[PDB]
């Protein structure tokens, strides 16, 4: 309910700014909102309250705000250690938390995503089941969407899709898959992976009758 | 210092209970209302339950709403989430946290594991990723491991018994909705190795004392 965008970057120094965008009911009608850092492996941090708000000892290069339906965290003046997932949350919203967005504080060069795109193997279809696994390697900032389709539609049932993490030359990879009946798998033309990095979305295809 | 120590996580099966309890020091406690939230791995955060300062009112999230039940107890600085009906959605990090008011969570404990499966120890089916057949022409080919539906964690992959570790990414685990978790592995390498190169990845699921070498093998087609 609450809506950020996924990833946001800057380089240290830079400033970086973060919507998280409810509706009338909530953000609009309260000034509950609270923004929330987390690191990997980590719990989560209130870095603002109150819109605006900073607990002690939460650097004051940290600022929020609100316009609209929308409040907005600022990071002015990013340090490495800024970087870390962000969550804004506000009173009124049925799970409090918004949809959250990884923030990269940019170390090396944006690199576009590799996308592998694997259909069911004959063995694993042999064995009744049908997984693509789709693989996405090479990219930076270690952020992406992955959205599946069948025969060009949406396909949200079945899907899994692993955080990104970091390969060992220090790019991220992700993988997501799509497990189906050998019938589902069958019964469509193609099936599609698609990756989105950076505001830019990259997408493989497979069909059942292409020896992919 | 505030400090919200979570403990109670564990592995549970679909339609069980958990109780997590939660101790809470360095404020007065029966002053402010708590709150837990929880996360499933690799997923973003989801609030789960609060409670008033003296426990009069209680609020859960639609999910958890008649399944969860929150408690507290002031004089002895505790807050309990009662989990039943648990499912594997419910799967997740679960952290005791102090609501300072209107669902702010100015304070949170480190977290607790709740896995909820039906699954006992199972070792891993592994099923070939073979590269592309349009990589094969030349350049580079990706090709990889497919690790199926074991329990618990974790495996680990090897190629090659070790002697290829260039270019390998083994990626983290998916808890599948079935209770088991899976995952892949994968490797590039040069095309006109794949007609001369074996290429076998190796699974180690300790829990299970199973090991798999999967050759994985350019495809017919
Ligand atoms: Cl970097
Ligand atoms: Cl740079
Ligand atoms: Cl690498
Ligand atoms: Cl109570
Ligand atoms: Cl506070
Ligand atoms: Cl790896
Ligand atoms: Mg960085």
């Amino acid at each position: 309910a609450l809506t950020q965008p996924p990833s946001a970057s800057g380089s240290p120094g830079q400033s970086v700014t973060i919507s998280c965008t409810g509706t009338s009911s909530d953000v609009g009608a309260y000034n509950y909102v609270s923004w929330y850092q987390q690191h990997p492996g980590k719990a989560p941090k209130l870095m603002i309250y109150e819109v605006n708000k900073r607990p002690s000892g939460v650097p004051d290069r940290f600022s929020g705000s609100k316009s609209g339906n929308t409040a907005s965290l600022t990071v002015s003046g990013l340090q490495a250690e800024d970087e870390a997932d962000y969550y804004c949350g506000s009173f009124a919203v049925s799970s409090v938390f918004g949809t959250g967005t990884k923030v990269t504080v940019l170390g090396q060069p944006k690199a576009n995503p590799t996308v592998t795109l694997f259909p069911p193997s004959s063995e694993e279809l042999q064995a009744n089941k049908a997984t693509l696994v789709c693989l996405i390697s090479d990219f930076y900032p270690g952020a992406v969407t992955v959205a599946w389709k069948a025969d060009g539609s949406p396909v949200k049932a079945g899907v899994e899709t692993t955080k990104p993490s970091k390969q060992s030359n220090n790019k991220y990879a992700a993988s997501s898959y799509l497990s189906l009946t050998p019938e589902q798998w069958k019964s469509h033309r193609s099936y599609s992976c698609q990756v989105t990095h950076e505001g830019s979305t990259v997408e493989k295809t497979v069909a059942p009758t292409e020896c992919s | 210092e505030v400090q919200l120590v979570e403990s109670g996580g564990g592995l549970v099966q679909p339609g069980g209970s958990l109780r997590l309890s939660c101790a809470a020091s360095g404020f007065s406690f029966s002053s402010y209302w708590m709150s837990w939230a929880r996360q499933a791995p690799g997923k973003g955060l989801e609030w789960v339950a609060n409670i008033k300062e003296d426990g009069s009112e209680k609020y859960y999230v639609d999910s958890v709403k008649g399944r969860f039940t929150i408690s507290r107890d002031n004089a002895w600085n505790s807050l309990y989430l009662q989990m039943n009906s648990l499912r594997g959605e419910d799967t997740a990090v679960y952290y005791c946290t102090r609501d300072r008011g209107w669902l702010t969570f100015d304070y949170w404990g480190q977290g607790t594991l709740v896995t909820v499966s039906s699954a006992s120890t199972k070792g891993p089916s592994v099923f070939p990723l073979a590269p592309s057949s349009k990589s094969t022409s030349g350049g580079t080919a990706a090709l990889g491991c497919l690790v199926k539906d074991y329990f618990p964690e974790p495996v680990t992959v090897s190629w090659n018994s070790g002697a290829l570790t260039s270019g390998v990414h083994t990626f983290p685990a998916v808890l599948q909705s079935s209770g088991l978790y899976s995952l892949s592995s994968v490797v590039t390498v040069p095309s006109s190795s794949l007609g001369t190169q074996t290429y076998i990845c190796n699974v180690n699921h300790k829990p299970s004392n199973t090991k798999v070498d999967k050759k994985v093998e350019p495809k017919s087609c």
